């Protein structure tokens, strides 16, 4: 929801034709933060078999 | 739906289009005049989406072909795939042009005939009442494809302002200068309307062509008879995503979306390996996916000329891997795990990147569902290195005074020449730039 | 069982006799270089068990078959 | 990985390195041209260390190959194994050099052609992200391998200084001096390079080659086609823990590493005694390990012309003992243990010594996986004979006039004979005082 919300921010500024940068750049950093918690997240899942090796290789193809 | 205009405009985009549109018959297992074969909807799920829509379940292509030269369009009457398009949408029989080699010939043409070209190629466009968008089919070597092609680049900017624009160009030949030498002018002059004017080229060199015409081709007398056939394929690998039925970036502007980075840096890299037909006879063998996108990367199959030892400062930011047909996708995963080890992309170092890699079956045939085909859709920041080429090549001829009294007399009062060379030098500085 | 396919398996990734794993294994130990100096987040093991899994396929040796049988735990000391 | 890059330079040393090439296509079990035979990846469980990785399954080899006289390579094209090798990585067809027979040619054409010599060859280099090193496959008789290969080991020390350098260099004839007189002058010019500025080589002799190639060959003629054949083997024959799979010393660090004492203390002598082919019909009743490392220690097999009574003050400090294909590991610390009681190398007094055995599968072949081989890489501190003999060659020529004014013309102003007189005897009263 909170990555919605910035794609809703971002597609009213581009239907207009100043303050609107900044409040992307907060909302830029702020899921971020979150994404590094899920990101934590799966690395904490049960410490088992291949369903933490298939999420983990969800986790390197987003950081490269 | 997601109709698509092409323009074929020139000496060089009319026949390039020529032998696309008839590579597209022999996929749909279609005829130009008529339907002899069944396989047409059940073993491709979609084909209204580069011709015309059926009235008789004739697919009219959805093509436009000017140039001032008639003769390459005598070359296509007498073709039996002539019959397919239609004596109606562009021009009946006996239609000319000018005399005629200039740029500013086809750039004061586009407004002397502006009724007429602005009426039949617009009947077309409310066929579907939501279009794609357009691309320019046009050539930049000579001054019939350069000089009325930045014309349409501008007036058709703000009459259709909702819509893609993304071009398939190919670039001249920088060999010798004898024949022409008004190579330098034109090429700059669209190579502006090409950043500004329009969002996206993809760029198709001359000097690359003839490296791999002689690579595995084995050819000793090089004529223009090749020239159709490195093009006319990857033009349909680029739409099997949009003609066969796909999931992810199935329209054109699913692909290019996520390949550029910025407007004015849209010059994307071509690849395509498989071109020789001896290596059918060992394809029965189960010849994997895992093999074939190691040597994408490898610059081999490319058509840019590029710098060898201009790579390590240099970084991609967007590559593209299509594999079609026989992808045996239980193992694309697993040529995907191979990339990071080799690292044989430079990263941007401010930002991620990305390999994107998309399945789409092919035509039901017996060449196109047995081997594996990889097309290459690169974007590196090496491709400065022909910007660097051609502005050198630009301002080495205006101080031999070459074409300042021979070019200013028809419609150029002012001096325009700076006006493209510090827009080319705004483009080869960004993209150093880009990469903090 | 198929067992001595197995009994090959492990010699190859225990015993060491096809010497291009404990080569990658070098490279390993060459990538610690002293203890300790190492970060001790759970990412910690994240990172390296995956590595270890990549140098077997750096060395272009067995399939996915076998590579189900060997696993990494990374101990703490 | 370990990717090592062979430098076949010379009239000497490229032939010597064709059939090196030519004898592992029949032991990998694949064609220069196909890939007929499924034994390449279950027999075999590496190829990429010497070859280039594959693009098609053709392993290229990772070969250049310079010299100036054309007529070793015009016996090349015609052979079925010269597809194998490339047009564009070395040469493409009609490639010549100079007239030439100097020293001193190849060590001037080394600067005129200095930036196509570390172009090409330098391709190959970032192929691999760990490259291994270079081992110049070079020769020192005549000045074609001599003179050119002296600039080499300079260019290449600081270029790339993290790197191994090793060579497998041929010694020249010392029989008469007719044909050939300049051979006291180019060979000690390249000597000193081999040991300040090359880390290790691998000597082998010429007098010592008709020496086996009469022993048990039984020609009456003797001809350069012989010379190729006690070569390839033992080159084939040090790569076997390299090639095929092996735990410890499996790389060209690993070996050298644990033979060299000191530097300029690299001579190493060689030793192969299986090279007949009626032994094989008394192989079959299980000819053991216990037998075959007895001669080698035992002065037979050897590579090198040197005194039969100067081994008692001289005593060897590394002696490898190398055993392929079937060996019976359950006696070969059986055989290990019989080196102790007859004590057949002189142990040296200061530190201790060390007899490495080693061993790794040969090849799916029946000439191969039946007898057994045994490659010997000695290190005897008796090598100062043929020091001393080179070095009495040298001194008793300059008194006699010769080529002091036909030598100095070009690139020649200062006298550098005793530069390279003072080195040699440095390494000859090191060795001596290298056991205290």
């Amino acid at each position: 929801s909170k990555l919605m919300s910035v794609c809703v921010m971002f597609t009213n500024c581009l239907q207009r034709f100043e303050s609107t940068i900044n409040n992307f750049d907060s909302n830029f950093s702020a899921h971020l933060m979150d994404l590094l918690d899920k990101l934590s997240m799966y690395s904490t899942s049960d410490c088992e078999h291949s369903m933490i090796n298939i999420i983990y290789r969800l986790d390197f193809n987003g950081f490269y | 739906p997601r109709e698509i205009i092409t323009l074929q405009l020139g000496q060089c985009g009319n026949q390039i289009g020529f032998e696309f549109w008839k590579q597209l018959c022999a996929e749909h297992g279609i005829s130009p005049e008529g339907i002899v074969e069944e396989f047409a909807t059940e073993g491709t799920d979609r084909k209204d989406v580069f011709f015309y829509q059926a009235d008789d379940e004739h697919y009219i292509p959805r093509a436009v072909l000017l140039d001032l030269e008639p003769r390459v369009i005598h070359s296509i009457l007498n073709s039996p795939y002539a019959n397919l398009y239609n004596p109606e949408n562009i021009y009946l029989s006996e239609h000319g042009g000018g005399a005629g080699n200039n740029w500013a010939s086809g750039f004061s043409q586009g407004e002397k005939i502006h009724e007429d070209i602005f009426d039949i190629i617009d009947r077309e466009a409310d066929g579907s009442d939501s279009l794609e968008g357009f691309v320019l089919c046009h050539s930049i070597a000579g001054g019939t494809g350069s000089g009325l092609g930045s014309y349409l680049l501008e007036r058709l900017n703000d009459r259709y302002p909702k819509k893609l624009v993304q071009t398939y160009s190919v670039f001249p030949n920088q060999d010798e200068m004898s024949h022409v030498v008004v190579q330098p002018y034109n090429s700059l002059l669209t190579l502006k309307r090409l950043t500004q004017n329009a969002d996206c080229v993809v760029v198709l060199d001359n000097t690359a062509l003839n490296r791999i015409a002689t690579d595995r081709l084995h050819i000793q007398n090089p004529s223009f008879s090749q020239i159709n056939q490195l093009v006319s394929t990857i033009m349909s690998a680029s739409t099997t995503t949009l003609r066969y039925p796909g999931y992810m970036n199935n329209d054109l502007i699913g692909l290019i979306a996520s390949l550029i980075p910025t407007p004015r840096l849209h010059f994307l890299m071509t690849g395509y390996t498989p071109l020789t037909t001896d290596q059918s006879v060992a394809s029965v063998r189960k010849t994997t996916v895992l093999d074939v996108m190691r040597r994408l990367l490898q610059p081999k199959n490319v058509m840019v000329s590029t710098g060898r030892d201009r790579q390590t400062n240099h970084c991609y930011i967007a590559i593209l891997n299509i594999i079609q047909g026989e992808v045996d996708p239980t193992q694309v995963h697993k040529s995907l795990q191979r990339i990071r080890e080799r690292k044989l992309a430079n990263f941007i170092p401010w930002g991620p990147a990305s390999i994107q890699v998309a399945l789409s079956r092919k035509s039901p045939y017996l060449p196109s569902a047995h081997r594996v085909s990889g097309l290459m859709m690169a974007n590196h920041t090496n491709i400065s290195s022909l910007f660097e080429r051609t502005c050198r090549q630009y301002d080495k001829l205006r101080k031999r005074e070459a074409f300042l009294e021979q070019f200013r007399k028809e419609d150029i009062f002012k001096d325009n020449f700076d006006e493209l060379d510090n827009s080319r030098e705004i483009v080869q500085q960004l993209i150093d730039e880009y990469h903090a | 069982l198929k067992m001595e396919r197995h009994f090959e398996a492990m010699r190859h990734f225990l015993l060491m006799e096809d010497g291009e794993f404990a080569q990658s294994l070098s490279d390993m130990l060459f990538e610690k270089l002293g203890s300790g100096q190492t970060p001790s987040e759970l990412l910690n093991p994240l990172v390296l068990n995956s590595i270890l899994n990549k140098a077997l396929q750096y060395s272009l040796h067995g399939d996915s078959s076998l590579a189900s049988n060997l696993t990494f735990a990374l101990k703490y000391l």
